[PDB]
Parts: C-alpha cells; structure tokens; sequence
C-alpha cells in the first residue's frame, strides 16, 4: 500500500464500471419483515457484500472456514462485513 | 534529566535528534533488555536514556557502531 | 536554663458552655506558642460523642415526609446532629425515642439509659401536629473525634447494608469556639512575663477544664516521639 | 486475543488425547467443528468415550482455575 | 473493584510519564504543554499558576483536555519539546511567558518596598539570615531601612564564578529575597522595589546568565515567596481605599460651564456637528486626565509619615495604589473609574 | 504550513536594511532589540571604516548587541527569511534565533506555523481581552502642537512649504518628517508634521 | 448610612478588622475587609463535568471515537490543537492522535496489545476517514487513485 | 468562612460586592447584639428600644 | 435569606408561584409536612360551600435540571393569616423572601495562592454545616420493548448476576424503596431474547464449562450510571392495557 | 516570503515557459542555475505578489488547496488537469495520517527522500 | 482516641550548620501546629552565648574611626556579633583581644581562657592597615536566650551605663535560620496525612539534632502545669 503520490482525473464511464461490483436496479432497501437486504437493491448483499462476517444471506455457509465462497443459491460472497464499506 | 532535558540537548544539539536517539536507546532496554549503564534508581526507560545521553555515553554514532559489532558477531556465528 | 513553668490559675465558668481560663506565669513568646498550638488541637482533635445512625419505624429514606409531623425527616436529622450526648462507659449506645400526642418532642422523651447523659433535655427534635400521630425511632450515638460526614462514611466500611439505617453528619468535636488572648502579667521582676487567657465555648459534654487537660496531654504525647527518638 | 493465545498454551499443558478431541471438535487447531459422531469416528473412540474425554478435559480446566482461577471466579458478578 | 494494590501499581506507572494539557482556544503552541502528573484525591485538575499566562487560564470554571502520549517517542517529544519548564520564552517575541502575576507580584512588591523608619531603622545585619530572623522575630518591618552585608557572585571571563562581599543600603525585605536569588546575579536586581515589570527582567537576566534549570528553580521560588508574603501582608480592599480627589467638583463645574458656552455658541454660527463634537470631546478628555492626575497625586504619595523626629513625604501604602503600581492587577485606567471620573463612553458605532 | 528550516547556511550576503523605529519622539522600538538574535551580514563594522567589528556569519547575542550600543550603530544589513536563497524552505542563519529557545534555530523546525500562530494569537486574544475588560473609550486626540523634549536643531526631510504674511513657514507637503539631531549628528526624535502646519522655526 | 449602622453594631467604620493567621497565630500586618457576602452555588458542579476515557465505542462511518461524556467520548483534537504539535516538533504525538488514537482500526487494537505487552511501539496505518473520503470522491465520478512508489 | 482574592475587584470594577460585604457585616453586627440580648433574656422594653 | 437584599426578594418569591400563598386567610386548623388546612374567616368565607381551604404541599420532586423542588410549611399550628400571606416556602425562599443561596463571613486577602485567579478558599465549617450541600433528584427509565425475536422480560431472573446484586431487587425485579445504590447496581432487571447465537469455539467451551447456558436470553438491565450514587425515593410502573401486570406494579 | 512564492515568466528557456506562465520562484531559479551552466534560451522572470488566500490556493498541492477553501472548484480544476500531489507539505501528510515532514519527522522524511535515489 | 504518633525519619545533615529533618507521619494540621511552635522556641528561646558589651581602648563611641584600621568601629562590632562562643561553666566571661602589626585580626588573637571555647578561630574581626597600629579590646560574652537588642536593653535596664561601653546586638540563639515546610505524605489509606520538613541553620556551637530535641523538651516542660 505505502504509496508515493495521489492523482485525480475525470472518471471514464468504463472506469466507473471497474469499481462497481454490480448494477443496482431497484430502490428496494431491505425487507420490512426479515430486515435483510433486498435482491438487487441499494443494500444488496449480492453487490456490496455480506451483512455478517463470513456468512452468506440465506445462511448456508458459516464460520471463518468458508473463505470467498460465493453462495450459489443467494449469490453472496462469504467474506468479512468490512467489504461493504469498500465495494 | 528528571526535571529538565537541557543538558542532554547540549550534548547532541538538535532537540529532534535527541528524541530519536533517546527513543532508540529506550527501545533497546524496553525490548532487547539491554542493561542500563547508569544505576536504574527506579527510573523509566525514557529518563535513563536521557541520563546516558547527558553523561555522554549514548549517541547516534556510538549506537550505530555497537549495532554493527553485535550484527557482525551474529554473522560470524551463522557462518 | 532558668526554666519557668506556668500553672493553671483561674477558671471563670461563665456558663456550662462558655468558660474563660487565665494561665500564668508565661515566659515571653510562650503565650502565642501554647495559645495557637492548643487552639488547633482543641478545634481539630477533640474527642466526643455524636449521633451516627437513626432508624425511624415507617421511614425508608430521609427525603420522605411522615404524616402528623411538621418537619421533613432531613430537618429532624439536622436537629439530632445538635443533640448533646455524654456516654460514660461504652463507645456506642443506641437510645430509643417513643412519643405521641400534640407537642414539641424534646430530648427528654428519649428513654434515659443508665450510663448515657443528655446534656440538653429541652432540645427540640420534632413538632407533632395531630394528636393521633406517634413517632418512634432508634438513635445510635457513637464516640469519635473531629468531623465525620455521612458522605465520607458511605465510602469506607459498609460491611452490612440494612435498608432502614439513615447516616447523618455528627460533629464529634465538642468545641464550638476558642480564642486565646495574651495579656501582660506584670510579674514581680519581669514585665515581659505574660498571662494566657483562653476563652472556650463548647456544647455540653466536655468540661472546659477537662478539655484543656486533654489537649495539653495530646500535644505532650506527640512530643515524646521527638524527645525520645533523637 | 489473550483467551485465544492462552488456549494454544492450555492445549500443550494437559493430555494429548483430550486436547486432540477438543481441538478437532471446537475447530481450534482444526477447521470443521466435528460433532459427537465425527470426533468418535476419527479417533475410533465410542459415544461413551466422548463423555469420558469431556469429563477429563473439564477436570484439567479445574486445575488451571484453582491455580489461575483468580480470573474465572471473577465471572461471578 | 478499585482494589488497594491497583492504586500502588497506578502510582508506579504514572511515575516520569508526561501528560498533555490543552485549553481552548489553542491560539499558539503553548496552549499545549506537557507535565509530570501528580495523583490527587478529588475531581479537579490542579494547574501551576505560572503557566496560567500561556493557557490564558483563570480558575472561574475553565476546563482542560488531558491527553496521554503512549509511545516512547511521544513521551520523549513531550518531555523534551513540550514540557512546561522547556517552553519558558514566547515563540512570538523573545520574552519569558512564564511570569509571576497577581498575588505573587503583590507579595514581592510588599517585601521589597521601603517605608520611613518603621521597626529597626538603620540596624546592621550579618547577611540575609539575621534579617529573616529579625523580621520573623518581630523586631523589624519588611520596609525598615538597614545596611546588611550580602555576598554576590559575579561571573568572570571564563566559567568560574567570582565571589564579592560588600555592605548594601537596602531593606530587610530585599535582603531576604536575596536568599531566593541564585548566585551570578547582582544584588542591584532585588535592591529596587519590585513590580511585575522588574521581575520579568529578573527571570530573563537569570535565564541568559545562568541557564534553564536555575531559572526554573528561581521561578518556582519567586512564586512560593510571593504568595507566602502576599498572605502574611493581609492586603485587601476597603471602600475608604478608593480616594476621591477633593478638587474633582471644581474641575468638573469649570469643564461643564465651558462646554455649555460652546453649545450656546452652536446656535450662533461658528460650529458644525463635527467641529463641536471634536471640541466637547477635547474638553472632557483633558478634564478626565486632570481629575485622574489629581487622584493619582493624592493617592500615589500624600503619605504624611513622621520620620524619626519631623514629617516626611513617601509613597502611599494605600492598598489599591500598591495593586496598581506593582502591576499586580488593575491599571491606572481602571482606578480612574473607581476613584476619579469614569469618562467619555463610546457607542457601539465607535463614535463617542 | 510548508515553510521549514531545511538548510543550516545558504551562504547568502543578501539582507533587508533594518533601521531603528523612532516614531513619536521617544524611540518606539530600538534597532538593538530589532536585530537581537538575528544573523548579520556585509561585514557590519563600527563607524570608522578601517577594521571589521562583526563577522558576516555570526549570532547577535545580548553581548554583541550591548557593544553595538556603545558605538551607536544606526543601520545594519541583517540576513532575513525573505532574501534566503534556500529552495523549498529557509536556512537557520537567514532566520536567526528560535525566540522560544534563546539560541540558533534547529533545522527541521516548522517556522511558518509558528509565524502564523504568533501573528494570529494577539489579535484573537485582544478581541475578547480589551473589550469585556473596558467600558468607556479613553482616547486622546489633542495632536495639535509638536513640542520637542530635548534641545537640538530642526531637520526637515521631504518638505515643500510656502512663507505666509505672518512671517511663518506654512507647510504644503503631504509627507513631512521633522527630526531632532543632537551634536555628533545622530537621529534621536522624529515627529510627523502634517499638511497645513505652522512651523515656529 | 452603612458606617452609621456599623457604629450601632460596635463594628469598625472602615469595615476592616484585625485578623490572625490560623496556622501561625501571628497577626496579619494590616487590617482586612471582612463581612457577609451572599454567595451562590451554580449548577456547574465538577461532579458532572469530570470525564475520562482510554478506549470505548467508535463512530459508524468515520470510525473515530464518539464525542461527549454521555456517549463516553474522546476529546476532539481540533485543527488549532494540531497546529500546536506542528509548531513544536512533536510528529509522533501528532501521528498518534491522527491514527491509532482515532480512525486507524487495526493500529489502535495492535497498539493496545503492545501497551499491555509493554512495548510502547506505534505501528501506524491508514485512517478510515481517508478511505471514506476516497469513496465519496469516487461517488462523485472523480477517479482518485493512490500512485505506488 | 471564605477567603476571596482582593485583586479580583479593582480590575473587575464591581464595587457592589465590597459595599455588600461592609453592610453585610453591619447587618450581622446588629444580629450578634440581638443574639446576645436574647441569650441573656433581658427586658422586652430594652430589646424594643434597641 | 439574603442579609443584603433589595426588596424585590418578597415580590419575586410570591409572584413565581412556587410558594403556596393564602387566598382566603383565617386561622390554620392543621399543619403537616404534606398539607396545610386553613379555616377561613367569616368575612371572606362564602356561605355556600364549606369554608375550609386545603393547600396540598408538593414534596421532594424532580426539576427539569434534576434539582430538588420541596415545599415546607411556613406557619405554625393555629396561626392567624391574611389573604396573600405565604403559607409554605418553595425551594429557594425564606419566610416569603427569595433565597437563592447562603450568606457567609468573607475576608478579602490573599492566601498561599489558593485564591490565585478568582479561585476560592472555603472553610471546612461550610461543608460541616451542610450549607451549599444540594439535592439532585434524577429520573431513570427502563423500557421493556417487543422485538422481532420476542418481548423483553423484566424478571429478577438475570443470566450471570451476583446474589449481592439480586439482593436489592424484589420478586418482580424492581429495587426496593429506600435502597441506597451506587454505579453498576441493577435498578430494574431486564433480559432481551437473543436469536440463536452461533458462538466462537471458545464461547462454546466456556458455556459448556459453567453449564450456565442461561436460556436464549441476554442482559439489558437498567443499572445506575457509573459514579452517580443515591437513594431510591420512588418507583413508577406504566404497563399496557392488555398485558398482565407485574407483582410490583 | 510565502506571499512572494510565485513569479510570472517572459520568453522561453529549455522548458515550457513561453509568454506569461506563472511558476514558483524556487523552480524557475533551479532551471536558471542549470541553464546558466549549460546555456540554452535565457528566461526573464518577474516576481508576483499573492495575497494569503490566493497564495494558499496557488500551492502545487491540491490536497492543501482543497482542505483550505473552495473545495468543489479545486477538485474540478485538479481532476481536469490530471494533477498529481506528491505530498511534500504538512497538511497533506496529516490528512493521510503520516509523519510530518518537520520536527521529529524531518530525520525520517529526509531518509525516505534519499531512499528515492535507490531502493 | 486512635492516636497517631510521628517518628523522626530522615536527618539530611547538609553541613554542621545546615540540616534538613523530615518527620512522618503527621496527622492533618499537626504539621503547622508543631512546625510553628518549634520555630518560635528555636528562635526566641534557644539558650546560648553572645557578645553583649565591647570596650576598646582609645574608643569613646562606636561612631568614631581608629587610624590604622580599615573598618569603622560599627563594622568591627557587627563582626563580633558573628563570633561563635561556648562558655562551659560561667554565665558571663570577659575575653581580652590584643594584637598588632599588618594583617587580618582573627578570633585566635583573643587570649584563650580555660573554660571558654571559640568555635571559629579564623573568624575575621578587624583588618589592620599600618604596622604601627595596635588594637586592644575587652569583649564581654554573656549567656542568655533568644534575641536581645541594645535598644530593648536600654529601655528595660537603666542602672549602670558609663560612656565608652559599646553595646551591640547579642544573638544568643545559636539558631541563625529556621523554616518548616508541610508536604503531603501519601500514607497507607490517608492522603490527609502530611510530613514536616524542618530546615535548621545554626552556627556550629549547637547541633541541629540536639537543638530540636531541646526545643521539644522545653515545650513538653511547659505542659507539666496542665496535669496529664
Ligand atoms: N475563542 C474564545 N475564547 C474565549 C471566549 N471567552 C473566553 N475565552 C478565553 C480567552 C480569554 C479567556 C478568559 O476569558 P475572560 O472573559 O475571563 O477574560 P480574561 O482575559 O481572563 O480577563 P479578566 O481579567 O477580566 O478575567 O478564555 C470566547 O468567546 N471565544
Ligand atoms: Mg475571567
Ligand atoms: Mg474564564
Ligand atoms: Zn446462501
């Protein structure tokens, strides 16, 4: 990480796509009943990451054993929740 | 010293370098468990390094010379 | 050393509370030396007896109000701080106070215990308004010295916490006021020779005479340490 | 961190037969927290043997507690 | 559980560990200083008086931030660079920021300043110790004129200090202050009546001759003695201490008929609003100075004390005058409003 | 923020001629105090030009400054931050003494910050300070007459005045500086004469 | 009228009295003004204002410690306070205040462990506030990249 | 009871506190005379006079 | 009271409303540290309704700044009073006059820097006489909410809690009236339903060792804020209409 | 001194000056030192005064310019220029939470600058 | 009574003249009680010997000047105040000083006298300039206590007073300086507890340690009149 300088420049449409991990199509935040992230919504776990550390949304994979294991069913990567601040 | 650090500034000169050198020495005693040249007298590693600098035992050049010596002794042992 | 000791001369007792004590002959400068040294012990160190704990039946805390009583419990407790008590033998005595009917509850309504002596029996504690109203309480008097606040005493021992005990301030120190005057004792030869006039004002309990004796004793006890150990 | 570090040292303080059971079952040095049947099948031990190693493992912890229990007895508030 | 052994361990950790004190607003670097902490029972932070100047700290409820330098490096930067003792001079101008004020100034002023005869005029002493012994014995005032024998230590061409003994005509008080004065300094420093202006020079002189540790010790000593004698003195504030000049009403009626004559000349035709505004402001501004100077002559001296025989004039020991002259607190400007005339007040526009 | 002591000596001769601020009769700020702790330059000697008195690279201590006063030096070229040649910072010598330490500034010290803070502080402190503490305004506008405190001869630099029918020199210059010269010929008191003034002499 | 009332009390017209020091017993060398001032205890009790914090909970986005005693907060180290450390030398004290004491998440835990281990070593990192700043500028559609050595 | 600093008066220019203190002592002076007359019972006529 | 007043003291105390003032006057029939009953005089007393005024006094109540509001009776039993006489003193009022603080023997003179910049040097006698001792009544609430996992319980049955702590709580889980409390003591015991706790292996081991599984519940009890210490004067319970009342309620 | 930071240039040197570019005085002096030794086109210069606010925005660090004032405008002009901030100043280093290039940090910082020469 | 006695802890003897004495533990307020009480006795009650009267031949009064002597008579007398003397048996001794020639006249030039002991024989008294000059005086040393000024002696004693007898101040008190400091002694439990630091400065005749013992002894002798 230790770096020399910082540069700023106009973002290309394609540059913006690079940082993105998916297109948020829906305004849906979370489910009113299971307060979990909606499908392809603004808090989508499929795009930004898991709500809980090393745990997919539908709950099939748990614990630090499962590492980067994208759950086939719900489509949520088993990594730390920290990722949702960076993705 | 205990109260004021003026004498130790007069030995090395640059207040900034005084702090680096006293830091480096205090780290040796903190981690390495290097024995203090002056009686400890229940003094913290911060103050002991300043005593040693005041009396003119500890110094950037001296510390570098003894670093090379211990480091070459370890090279000798490995080979 | 032509050593020149004073001796207790005159004890004017103006009242049980106020008493003037002349003292001579004193050598020059010993007037203020003894005068202040004694004043300090007489204010800070004097041992006495004072109300430490009070338990009233039908009263859980000091902020409540009892019906048929003009004064809130706090005001009653502040009156019990002013209650003048002598314990003869024991260090700790629990006195019982049961009274009913219309009237100013005085200190005389406490059950006179044999060894314990209430200096001011007319001391006001409670005013009972309604005739049907009765008050019953158990007042604990301990012996100590100086000033021990309830807040300083609610952060020390506290081995047992019986929901029902109220801690109130109790000025152990019997001495209310003290001042010393150095007057000239135009002595046979010496005109620099002086007298020490100590005006003491205590509440009840301690006798002026006895208190001065005790204060001089404490000072002389502390000097033994310096005369002895080098 | 203090607890996790102590456990590693606690594993190499008691028996190697019991520490083995608890390490593989809890997933401390292992990976998958093997339940009763999986731990038994591995060491080849039996269901009753699981209770026997468990009871022996708790007795070993009681020794650490009466020595350094100064920390465990404080869990009572 | 706050167990008793924990206090003893905490005492051991805090030893030689510096803590940063900060006050808002942090205007210049001395708004942060490092100190060695002293564990105290009670919830308030205790601040050294002499650094109150740098923080602009006055104890009518101000608060301070505490910060703990954690690393060895941070501890060393606090002890060496940011320590109170090591930041004595203002980085803005060369002068010492660590300067006595209020009680301390007043006490040293009370000690140094001289009175006519008093107890034990024209005695002779063996050194400041006989003087101290005389004062505390009650045979001498601090303001008694006397000739003591003090031995000053003047630096030579090298690092060696030269010793010189000679008889000095000063006062008991100044002699006893010499005891605080480190060797190297002249006795002429304490031989004047000391104010805050003179004490600042004293500490600067001491810093440039002797060096840092001596001035540090000397500063503390000055503070201790200054408070101590301030309290002994028992200087206070009565209403009779505020003296009105007898000749105020005259100056004012004169000034007042004068301004009246210019207001009548205003309807006549020699005057704009600006011209008369200037003329009235000039008349009152001169009257204010006159009444103030009347008060300050009447107050500053106007001490009729009979010297050993006949009458003399000397400086007044009136409480408020001593406070002003010493520079302990109020200035002549404040005391104008107390005892003299309050003066022309200025509107929020700035126009008077 | 960026300004830091980078170098010890850039080796510059250049400096800004600092005169003694003598405004309003009584010298407001002496030259001694204005050049105390400052590195000198241009081999500033004593009046009689035949031997050097001060070097081109030294520290002006209280002792050097006291010598300057016996000789009564008026003008001194000293090395300044502005004329320093150091790229991306300034030299310890162009700056001079760290006023907070009482000796030559240490290389690496953040000078700019100290400068900004020290200019800023008094303003911010004098805002709350003079205001809550005073009620009235005790100004004095009576700047009518110049009266001279010490005997001497009138020196008028920058002045163009016309003689009026009174006999008197009525000034019609905008910038007018009346000075008080002694015997030897030093400037000691100044006095800003205005436009429309009657001079006595 | 006040002096006339004082004479009715047999108290001095100056309202100054002779006082004696309780410690020494000796008299103060001049009369002192004594009397009764009606005094008020204001709501500003030290009990309510005293506050201290070593480590606590941390803010949601910025990851800096919270403010205020009710939230068990760290004191704010403001621009003004930073400049003071800049004027001094104090570079480690400043970095401390920027990093392991505020945002730097890994740094603060690691340095806590070191201080209990008695190492008194910093091991600094990257403040989480800056990571956010980057994300907020990329959300504006400005590419802001870290260029490596 | 309380020892306040003289130097926090002439700078502050609140002279009210000093007048309050002088009058306060005079008030208490007369209270101390009445307290003395009540301690010694004395005459209702004499109390009335004073 | 203030020894050096102005005269507005009485006006302010009466007009503030904090003092009980007599509308009708007459003679006091009954005083009590709670109530004052006055029998009205025939001249103001109307012949319609019974002519006995009852003023109920407000006892030790919380202010907005958590100060104490206490009314004490001014008059004695059987005292004749007119209209507009003060019958009971509010919190900062002497017999009818406004009393914001306490007058003291003050001397102007330095001490050993103990009065440096306005710093104040006070005698121990002030603390002893409990002058400027002040009463603060603090109101703490404990809320039982309903969550997605289920309703929170206010039982005395709280996982991982000493008998020392539970001694002061009664059957329902509520502290007793009169009980002295200090920081960390539990005032109202409350537990919150936890949904299925996937534990770290260490916690699995630890929960196995003590066997204190303590059901599917947490500890969210209302406890005294740290360093504040007081006596419980009063307790109030607000329940919903449908829900079965606590024994203590 | 900080006010008189920038200078306008007339004519060209061996770099890209031409008519009336505003460049910092230190950098044009550096050019003039190598130019006078080697030769190339000599460049007349003229120092410009900048008053405080503008002088702070004229600094060739955009992290300092942004932190000061006018952040929206500063970042658009930097984004369009593709400007690169090498972090020489104090504010820049405080923002990234690094060692200040001054006081204690001057030792360490000068060691990093020589690590740029090799390894 | 939970009585709490102090004990003499540390005796830093910096010199025979100067000695610091820390004292703990003391209960709150006893620091100043004992500190001042002792200070007063040690100044105004410490018994000792000092020059009371001086008669120089060829000197009628103390304001004259003797030829061949640098110092005026007043300055000579001030030096005799600083003369440290022990008398063993008698309460009053008259010592004779006869010396001539060029040199600093010291205290050794005084004719011994068996019982009397001069603590500082090198003490400067007079400087003789011309060799022909001779100085002769009879110095009377009395034993008393405290500080008895000549002005307080003429006002009280008005008996025999012939011209020529030079009266000078007689600082009987061997104690030249005394000050006591109360520092906090953070005690096992009590933070209220304090230590007493007494700095004494005597001349050499009397020992700091023994002087303190003596002062306390005199103080306890005065408490014998209050029975217990
Ligand atoms: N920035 C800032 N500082 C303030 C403000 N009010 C007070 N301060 C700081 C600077 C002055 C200091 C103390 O304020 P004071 O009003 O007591 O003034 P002072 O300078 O101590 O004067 P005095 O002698 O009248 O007490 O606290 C404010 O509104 N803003
Ligand atoms: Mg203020
Ligand atoms: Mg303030
Ligand atoms: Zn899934």
């Amino acid at each position: 990480e230790e770096f020399d300088a910082i540069k700023i420049a106009l973002a290309s449409p394609d540059m913006i796509r690079s940082w993105s991990f998916g297109e948020v199509k829906k305004p849906e935040t979370i489910n009113y009943r299971t307060f979990k992230p909606e499908r392809d919504g603004l808090f989508c776990a499929r795009i930004f990451g898991p709500v809980k550390d090393y745990e997919c949304l539908c709950g099939k994979y748990k614990r630090l054993k499962h590492r980067g294991v994208i759950c086939e069913k719900c489509g949520v990567e088993v990594t730390q929740t920290k990722v949702r601040r960076e993705r | 010293a205990r109260v004021t650090v003026q004498d130790a500034v007069e030995k090395i000169g640059n207040r900034f370098d005084l702090v680096l050198v006293a830091a480096r020495r205090a780290r040796q005693m903190q981690v390495g468990g290097k024995d203090p040249l002056v009686p400890e007298e229940n003094d913290k590693t911060t103050v002991i390094a300043l005593r040693e600098i005041e009396e003119g035992l500890i110094n950037n050049q001296i510390l570098d010379v003894r670093e090379r010596q211990e480091q070459q002794e370890q090279e000798a042992a490995e080979l | 050393t032509e050593f020149l000791k004073p001796r207790l001369v005159d004890i004017e007792q103006v009242s049980s509370t106020h008493a003037k004590v002349t003292l001579e002959p004193l050598e020059r400068g010993f007037g203020h030396t003894l005068g202040n040294a004694l004043r300090r012990i007489l204010l800070s160190s004097m041992p006495g007896c004072a109300v430490t704990e009070v338990e009233i039946d039908g009263v859980l805390h000091e902020y409540s109000t009892k019906e048929g009583v003009q004064e809130d419990i706090l005001e009653i407790l502040l009156n019990l701080k002013g209650l003048a008590v002598r314990v003869q033998g024991k260090d700790e005595v629990i006195l019982t106070l049961n009274k009913s009917g219309i009237g100013p509850v005085t200190a005389a309504d406490i059950t006179h215990d044999g060894d314990v002596e209430i200096v001011k029996p007319q001391h006001v504690i409670c005013h009972l308004t309604d005739e049907n109203a009765s008050i019953s309480m158990r007042i604990k008097v301990q012996r100590g010295r100086g000033y021990v606040p309830a807040s300083t005493r609610i952060h020390s021992e506290e081995d047992e916490r019986p929901i029902g005990r109220l801690l109130v301030d109790a000025c152990y120190s019997p001495v209310e006021r003290i001042a010393y005057n150095v007057e000239a004792a135009r002595v046979e030869q010496r005109t620099d020779l002086d007298k020490l006039v100590i005006e003491m004002e205590t509440n009840g309990t301690i006798d002026p005479e006895e208190a001065i004796r005790r204060a001089a004793t404490i000072l002389a006890e502390q000097l033994e340490a310096f005369v002895d150990l080098r | 961190d203090d607890m996790k570090q102590s456990i590693v040292k606690w594993l190499f303080e008691l028996n190697a037969k019991q520490r083995e059971v608890l390490a593989r079952r809890f997933g401390l040095l292992g990976y998958e927290a093997a339940t009763l049947e999986d731990v038994g099948r591995e060491i080849g031990l039996t269901r009753e043997r699981v209770r026997q190693i468990q009871v022996e493992g708790l007795r070993r912890l009681r020794e650490i507690l009466q020595t350094q229990g100064l920390n465990i007895e404080a869990l009572f508030l | 559980r706050e167990e008793a052994v924990v206090w003893d361990i905490l005492d051991e950790v805090i030893r030689e560990h510096p803590v940063l004190l900060n006050r808002a607003p942090t205007l210049h670097r001395l708004g942060i200083q490092a100190f060695e902490p002293v564990l105290i029972e009670g919830k308030a932070i205790q601040l050294h008086p002499l650094v109150c100047a740098a923080y602009n700290a006055d104890f009518d409820g101000d608060q301070m931030a505490v910060h703990v330098p954690l690393t060895l490096e941070a501890q060393l930067e606090a002890r060496a660079l940011m320590m109170s003792t090591n930041n004595i001079l203002s980085p803005a101008n060369g002068e010492p920021i660590i300067v006595p004020s209020q009680d301390v100034v007043l006490g040293l002023y009370y000690m140094t300043r001289d009175c006519v005869n008093a107890k034990g005029e024209g005695m002779v002493l063996t050194g400041p110790k006989e003087a101290e012994r005389l004062y505390r014995s009650g045979l001498a005032s601090l303001h008694a004129r006397v000739k003591v024998r003090i031995t000053e230590y003047e630096k030579d061409a090298n690092g060696e200090l030269v010793a010189k003994t000679s008889l000095k005509d000063t006062t008991v008080g100044r002699a006893i202050l010499w005891m605080i004065v480190p060797k190297g300094l002249p006795y002429s420093i304490v031989n004047q009546a000391l104010g805050k202006k003179a004490i600042s020079k004293m500490l600067n002189t001491c810093y440039r001759i002797l060096g840092l540790k001596p001035t540090v010790i000397f500063a503390d000593q000055i503070m201790y003695t200054g408070f101590a004698y301030a309290a002994r003195s028992g200087a206070s504030v009565g209403i009779d201490d505020m003296v009105i000049p007898e000749k105020k009403h005259e100056i004012i009626s004169e000034a007042e008929a004068e301004v009246a004559e210019i207001q009548e000349q205003f309807q006549s035709g020699l005057v704009t609003a600006g011209e008369r505004y200037n003329k009235v402001i000039d008349i009152w501004a001169a009257a204010n100075d006159r009444v103030s100077k009347a008060m300050m002559d009447n107050l500053q001296t106007e001490t009729v004390i009979n010297r050993d025989g006949q009458e003399e004039k000397q400086v007044s020991f009136n409480s408020i005058y001593m406070m002003a002259d010493s520079g302990a607190r109020g200035s002549a400007a404040q005391i104008r409003q107390l005892a003299g005339m309050r003066g022309l007040m200025a509107k929020p526009d700035g126009s008077i | 923020q960026d300004l830091v002591v980078t170098e010890d000596d850039c080796g510059t001769h250049e400096g800004i001629m600092m005169t003694p601020v003598i405004e309003g009769g009584d010298v407001k700020e002496p030259l001694r105090d204005r050049v105390l702790g400052r590195v000198t330059a241009e081999d500033v000697l004593k009046p009689g030009t035949a031997d050097i008195l001060v070097p081109r690279n030294t520290l002006l201590h209280e002792q050097w400054c006291d010598l300057l006063e016996e000789n009564s030096v008026d003008a001194v070229k000293v090395r300044s931050v502005v004329s320093c040649d150091t790229d991306f910072g300034v030299c310890a010598h162009c700056y001079g003494r760290d006023l907070a330490r009482g000796h030559i500034i240490n290389k690496g010290e953040a000078i700019g910050v100290i400068a900004a803070q020290s200019i800023g502080e008094p303003g911010t402190q004098l805002t709350m300070r003079t205001f809550h503490i005073g009620g009235a305004a005790s100004r004095a506008a009576a700047e009518s007459s110049i009266q001279v405190k010490n005997k001497g001869s009138i020196k008028l630099s920058n002045v163009k005045s016309v003689v009026n029918s009174s006999g008197k020199l009525v000034i019609t210059s905008r910038n007018t500086e009346l000075k008080l010269i002694d015997e030897f010929g030093r400037t000691k008191e100044s006095y800003k004469v205005p436009y429309g003034a009657v001079l006595a002499k | 009228e006040i002096k006339e009332l004082l004479k009715l009390g047999d108290l001095p017209t100056s309202g100054q009295i002779r006082l004696y020091d309780g410690r020494t017993g000796e008299q103060f060398e001049r009369p002192v003004t004594v009397g009764y001032m009606y005094m008020l205890k204001l709501n500003h009790l030290v009990d309510d204002k005293m506050h201290a914090r070593s480590t606590g909970s941390y803010s949601l986005v910025t990851q800096q410690p919270l403010g205020g005693k009710a939230q068990f907060g760290g004191q704010r180290f403001g621009e003004m306070e930073v400049w003071a450390l800049e004027a001094y030398g104090a570079a480690y004290t400043l970095q401390e205040m920027l990093t392991v004491k505020s945002d730097d998440v890994n740094g603060r835990t690691k340095m806590y462990k070191n201080i209990v281990d008695g190492n008194h070593q910093m091991e600094p990192g990257m403040p989480e506030s800056f990571n956010v700043l980057l994300k907020e500028i990329r959300s504006l559609g400005i590419n802001i990249e870290l260029e490596d050595e | 009871d309380i020892v306040l600093n003289p130097l926090g008066v002439p700078s502050r220019m609140n002279i009210g506190q000093i007048l309050e203190t002088h009058l306060g002592m005079a008030a208490k002076g007369i209270g101390d005379k009445i307290n003395a007359m009540l301690k010694q019972q004395q005459e209702v006529a004499k109390l009335r006079e004073f | 009271k203030p020894l050096v007043g102005t005269g507005m003291e009485r006006a302010v105390a009466v007009d503030s409303g904090v003092t009980a003032v007599a509308k009708r006057g007459g003679v006091v029939q009954y005083v009590d540290a709670s109530r004052i009953v006055i029998k009205v005089n025939e001249d103001e007393m109307y012949p319609g309704e019974a002519g006995i005024d009852i003023y109920n006094l407000t006892k030790y109540t919380r202010s907005n700044q958590n100060t104490c509001i206490n009314q004490m009776p001014c008059v004695s039993l059987g005292e004749p009073v007119e209209r507009g006489d003060v019958l009971a003193d509010g919190p900062s009022t002497d017999l009818g006059e406004l009393a914001l603080g306490q007058n003291m023997r003050v001397a102007f003179m330095p001490w050993n820097g103990y009065n440096f910049e306005d710093s104040i040097l006070v005698s121990e006698r002030v603390v002893q006489e409990d002058r400027f001792t002040t009463i603060h009544i603090q109101e703490l609430a404990c809320v039982s909410r309903d969550t997605k996992l289920g309703p929170e319980e206010i039982t005395a049955d709280i996982p991982n809690v000493g008998e020392a702590a539970l001694s002061k709580l009664d059957e329902s889980g509520i502290v007793y009236i009169g009980a002295e409390v200090t920081g960390g003591d539990i005032l109202v015991g409350k537990v919150t339903p936890k949904g299925e706790t996937q534990l770290t292996p260490e916690e699995k081991l630890l929960r196995a060792i003590f066997g204190e599984k303590a059901s599917d519940v947490k500890d969210s009890s209302l406890r005294v804020p740290n360093g504040v210490s007081g006596t419980v004067i009063d307790v109030q319970v607000f329940t919903r209409d449908g829900v079965e009342k606590d024994k203590r309620a | 001194r900080q006010m008189l930071r920038k200078a306008t240039i007339v004519n060209a040197g061996s770099s890209d000056f031409l008519e009336g570019e505003q460049v910092e005085y230190s950098r044009v002096k550096i050019a003039n030192r190598e130019l006078e030794a080697n030769g190339k086109v000599g460049a007349t210069y003229s120092r410009d005064l900048l008053g405080i606010t503008k002088a702070s925005l004229a600094t060739e660090s955009f992290i300092s310019a942004a932190s000061f004032q006018e952040t929206t405008r500063v970042l658009t002009e930097a984004a369009v220029a593709g400007k690169r901030d090498e972090l020489r100043g104090l504010k820049e280093n405080v923002i990234v939470g690094r060692l200040i290039p001054a006081g204690t940090g001057y030792a360490y910082h000068q060691d990093r600058m020589r690590r740029r020469a090799a390894g």
